[PDB]
RNA sequence: AAUGCGCAGAUACCGGGAGGAACGCCGAUGGCGAAGGCAGCCACCUGGUCCACCCGUGACGCUGAGGCGCGAAAGCGUGGGGAGCAAACCGGAUUAGAUACCCGGGUAGUCCACGCCCUAAACGAUGCGCGCUAGGUCUCUGGGUCUCCUGGGGGCCGAAGCUAACGCGUUAAGCGCGCCGCCUGGGGAGUACGGCCGCAAGGCUGAAACUCAAAGGAAUUGACGGGGGCCCGCACAAGCGGUGGAGCAUGU
C-alpha cells in the first residue's frame, strides 16, 4: 500500500541548484508549500539535501511558497 | 451473557387471537406463575374494548403497543469523570420489551378496581395516544435528544 | 441590512469551543456565533452538537441579509470542527468551498508547559 | 469548575505597524565536532577530516603527572533587552490537609555584550594509540573496470573468543604491547579540618571517631501493578422477586 507516483520519474533532466527553475521546483512541494519528503521526491540523500538548500533560496526571492492553504474537506 | 449472543426463545402463540405478541403482553400481566388467572384478565379486557369502540380488541392493543414503543432512550456510562446520560436508538426487541411492561405498570396505576377493567381502559387511552403508559414514553424520548450534547458517545 | 450575497465563514475550533463568524467577500464580519452564545455555559460548548448549533445560528443570523453562498475557512483542530462544517452544508447556505488554514508556527514561541509535554 | 478577561465592546475576522525570541516542512531511516555541543538563508573569516596520486622528509613516533585552554543548564557581576515562557510569589480549584499535582496571573531568569562560575545520568556509566582475529545486512561519504569491488564513518545480526550473567563481538567487553587516570565492604561523608580557587553561590583536594553483616550486580521462580493483550463466572449490565422500614420467629 501507499503506492503514488515518484516526482523524479515525471521529470526528465535539471539543475538542482537551479533556484529560480520554478516551473520545476513547484514540481516538489504538496498541496501545501511543504517540502516534498524522499519517499515522494525519488531523489537521493545527496540530492535532496541541495534540493532542499535550493527550494528555500527560491523561497527568499518569493519564487516558491512557504506554506499554502489546503484546499478540500 | 459473556459467552453466548443470547437467543430471544420464541413463545407459543395465542390462543385467540394466535398473536405471539398478545402472550408475550399476558405474561407481563401474570404474577406469581398464575397464567390463567392473567390471561382470564386480558382477554376480560378485550370485552371491555368491543362495547367501548365498535372496532374489534386486536386492532387497539395492535395500535396501543405500538404508540408505547420509545424510538430513543438515554443509557448511563462514565466517560471520565461523573456519569453521562447517553442518548442512542433502541432495539426493536427492547421497544416491545418496554412498552409491554409499560403498559402493564401504568395500568395497575388507574384508579379502576377491576383489573381487566385497567387494563382496558389503558390500551384505550395508549392507542387514543393518551395514557400516563404514553407518557414514561414520551418522557424518555424528551429524556434523550435533550442530550443530544453527549449523542456523540455512541456506546 | 445590506444585502452581501455570498461571504466567507469561519470555523475557529478548540478543544473548548467552537466560533463561527461570517464575513463579507473581503473579511469583515456580519454575524458570528459560539458554543456559547448558544447557551451551553460549561464545556458543553467544546461538544460537538454545540458545534452544529453554533454553525446553524451563525448562516441564520446571515441569511438576514440574503446570504446564498459562502467559502469555508477551518482554523484548530478540535471537535465539533467537522459538524460546524456539515452544519454549514445542511444550512441552504451553498458552501462554496472549504478551506483549512491553521496557524502553525515555523518554530517560535515557547509553549506554555500544558502544550509542551513531551515536546 | 472558579479566579481572570469583555458594553472604556473583549473573543472570532480583515488591514497596517512595533518588537523580541525561535527557526516549520526538508529531518533520518542521517551529518559535524575532542568533549560540552552544533540545524532558516546569504557573505566573509576559520578549524578538523576523508579519498586518489603514491611525489617529498626519513622514526621526526605513542602516551602524558604538573601546566594551559575548552567546558550543557542553573547561578554571579556590569550594562542592555524583554514576544513567549516561567523558580519565587499573588490568586482560583482539588483535598482529611495541599506550603503540590490542574487553572488564571507573575518577578528573577530565559536573550545579547563583556567578565566570572567549572558542575552534571559532562553516558557508550565503556582513557588514548597500535597490531591481530568469519561473515551477513542496512546506511552516510569518496575512488573504481560502477553485478558485485575498494577506503572512511554510522547502525544492526552474528564465527572464534570473552563474560557472574545481561551481554560484547573489525565502531571488542576478543587476543596482545605501550602510557595515563581510577577502585580496595556499607553507613558516618563528598561531611570536618587544612590548603588552593571563586565577588558570591560554591568548586577542587578530602579524613577521623563511632557503627553495621551487610551494602551490591545479573539472572530465576513467584506474587503483585491505579502495565499491556486474550478470556471466563448471575461478576456487571438486562430483568423478575426480595433484604434494609413493621410485627413476630430464630441465631448473634
Ligand atoms: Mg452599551
Ligand atoms: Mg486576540
Ligand atoms: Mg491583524
Ligand atoms: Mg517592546
Ligand atoms: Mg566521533
Ligand atoms: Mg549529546
Ligand atoms: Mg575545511
Ligand atoms: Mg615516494
Ligand atoms: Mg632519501
Ligand atoms: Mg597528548
Ligand atoms: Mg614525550
Ligand atoms: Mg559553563
Ligand atoms: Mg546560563
Ligand atoms: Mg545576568
Ligand atoms: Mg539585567
Ligand atoms: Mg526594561
Ligand atoms: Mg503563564
Ligand atoms: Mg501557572
Ligand atoms: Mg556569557
Ligand atoms: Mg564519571
Ligand atoms: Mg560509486
Ligand atoms: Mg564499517
Ligand atoms: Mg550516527
Ligand atoms: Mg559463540
Ligand atoms: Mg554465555
Ligand atoms: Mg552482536
Ligand atoms: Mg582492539
Ligand atoms: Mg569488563
Ligand atoms: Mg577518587
Ligand atoms: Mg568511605
Ligand atoms: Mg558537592
Ligand atoms: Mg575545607
Ligand atoms: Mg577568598
Ligand atoms: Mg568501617
Ligand atoms: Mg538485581
Ligand atoms: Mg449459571
Ligand atoms: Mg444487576
Ligand atoms: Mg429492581
Ligand atoms: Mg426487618
Ligand atoms: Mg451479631
Amino acid at each position: 500500500p501507499s503506492r503514488k507516483a515518484k516526482v523524479k520519474a515525471t521529470l526528465g533532466e535539471f539543475d538542482l541548484r537551479d533556484y529560480r527553475n520554478v516551473e520545476v521546483l513547484k514540481r516538489f512541494l504538496s498541496e501545501t508549500g511543504k517540502i516534498l519528503p524522499r519517499r515522494r521526491t525519488g531523489l537521493s540523500g545527496k540530492e535532496q539535501r541541495i534540493l532542499a538548500k535550493t527550494i528555500k533560496r527560491a523561497r527568499i526571492l518569493g519564487l516558491l511558497p512557504f506554506t499554502e492553504k489546503l484546499v478540500r474537506k | 451473557a459473556r459467552r453466548r449472543r443470547a437467543e430471544v426463545r420464541q413463545l407459543q402463540p395465542d390462543l385467540v387471537y394466535g398473536d405471539v405478541l398478545v402472550t408475550a403482553f399476558i405474561n407481563k400481566i401474570m404474577r406469581d406463575g398464575k397464567k390463567n388467572l392473567a390471561a382470564r384478565i386480558f382477554y376480560d379486557a378485550c370485552k371491555i374494548i368491543q362495547e367501548k369502540t365498535g372496532q374489534e380488541p386486536l386492532k387497539v392493543f395492535k395500535q396501543a403497543v405500538e404508540n408505547v414503543k420509545p424510538r430513543m432512550e438515554v443509557r448511563s456510562r462514565r466517560v471520565g469523570g461523573a456519569n453521562y446520560q447517553v442518548p442512542m436508538e433502541v432495539s426493536p426487541r427492547r421497544q416491545q420489551s418496554l412498552a409491554l411492561r409499560w403498559l402493564v405498570q401504568a395500568a395497575n396505576q388507574r384508579p379502576e378496581r377491576r383489573a381487566a377493567v385497567r387494563i382496558a381502559h389503558e390500551l384505550m387511552d395508549a392507542a387514543e395516544g393518551k395514557g400516563g403508559a404514553v407518557k414514561k414514553k414520551e418522557d424518555v424520548e424528551r429524556m434523550a435528544e435533550a442530550n443530544r450534547a453527549y449523542a456523540h458517545y455512541r456506546w | 441590512k445590506r444585502q452581501v450575497a455570498s461571504g466567507r465563514a469561519y470555523i475557529h475550533a478548540s478543544y473548548n469551543n467552537t466560533i463561527v463568524t461570517i464575513t463579507d467577500p473581503d473579511g469583515n464580519p456580519i454575524t458570528w456565533s459560539s458554543g456559547g452564545v448558544i447557551g451551553y455555559k460549561g464545556s458543553r460548548k467544546g461538544t460537538p452538537y454545540a458545534a452544529q448549533l453554533a454553525a446553524l445560528d451563525a448562516a441564520k443570523k446571515a441569511m438576514a441579509y440574503g446570504m446564498q453562498s459562502v467559502d469555508v475557512i477551518v482554523r484548530g483542530t478540535g471537535a465539533g470542527r467537522e459538524q460546524a462544517i456539515r452544519a454549514l452544508q445542511a444550512s441552504g447556505l451553498q458552501v462554496k468551498s472549504i478551506v483549512d488554514d491553521t496557524p502553525v508556527p515555523h518554530n517560535g514561541c515557547r509553549p506554555k508547559k500544558k502544550f509542551r509535554k513531551a515536546s
